[PDB]
């Protein structure tokens, strides 16, 4: 930077999709419990089909 | 079973039968027979002794223990995989899969040629004398007393030495106490109801406790929090 000799960084640029300096609660994270319940209930469905 | 099987000797039943003046010619010889008959007719599994004993298979055949009455399970000694009933009609017969077994007498017909198998079987608790050993549960004692009484009164009534009303009353009492004993020795305890509950409530059902020795039939089914 022009006026700050200490301002430097690396080629890596990125961001965290978090809330308020916390760890990110991503979309997969907030959909995962429902997917697991889906898998369990469909396991029940498959066993009922088999029987 | 809520209660515990505290063992007592067979003549504890003759303590109680011979109070009746019409049952004074009963003996330990008769007590043994009718007690074995009652044990088998009731078929309660808590009355038998759980034992495990390993044998070797020579060629699709193995020698069975002496005191065996029923087999809880059979498994392979090295893998621990349990065996199933053999539906095959041509096991050890060749022409020109999952292991199984079958038991008739002192011989167990497995589908494996040369291996050692673990058998968890049930037997009878014996006395210092080679005689059966009965529970001291007063429900069990009263029901066995009524069984022996009912048999003896049936004999006397076939002879015509007992009024039919007497035999009818004896049969009624024995029937009620047979139901009572059946329920007493069958209804689960609190610790057994925890096992039943853990088996019952399962978001992901467990349907492979036969492969193990039903070890994990009663384990709780813990779902992680997300």
């Amino acid at each position: 930077r022009l006026n700050n000799p200490s301002r430097c960084h690396f080629g890596i640029v990125g961001s965290i999709y978090n809330l308020n300096d916390s760890r990110p609660f991503s979309l997969v994270d907030m959909m995962k419990p429902y997917n697991y319940l889906y898998d369990a209930i469909h396991d029940r469905l498959n066993k009922a089909i088999a029987s | 079973m809520v209660n515990n099987i505290n063992w007592v000797k067979l003549p504890v039943i003759l303590d109680r039968l011979l109070r009746h003046p019409l049952l004074t010619d009963l003996n330990l010889e008769t007590a043994i027979q009718y007690t074995l008959d009652f044990i088998s007719a009731m078929g309660l599994p808590n009355v038998y002794v759980d034992k495990i004993e390993t044998i070797d298979i020579k060629e699709y055949r193995g020698e069975l223990p002496c005191d065996l009455i029923s087999i809880n399970q059979v498994r392979l000694h090295k893998n621990g995989i349990a065996l199933r009933a053999m539906t095959d009609n041509f096991n050890a017969y060749p022409t020109h899969g999952e292991p199984s077994f079958k038991t008739q007498g002192r011989v167990i017909f497995t589908s494996i040629k040369h291996e050692k198998v673990d058998i968890s079987y049930k037997a009878i608790m014996l006395d210092d004398e080679g005689l059966p050993l009965i529970p001291d549960n007063p429900i069990f004692l009263k029901t066995l007393e009524l069984y022996i009484k009912k048999e003896w009164f049936t004999i006397l009534f076939d002879m015509g030495k007992i009024s039919p009303a007497v035999l009818n009353n004896t049969q009624q009492e024995y029937a009620f106490k047979a139901g009572q004993c059946n329920n007493e020795f069958v209804i689960p305890s609190v610790s057994e109801m925890e096992a039943i509950t853990n088996m019952w409530n399962q978001l992901i059902p467990r349907v492979t406790e036969f492969r193990r020795g039903f070890k994990n039939l009663g384990d709780k089914e813990y779902i992680r929090v997300h």
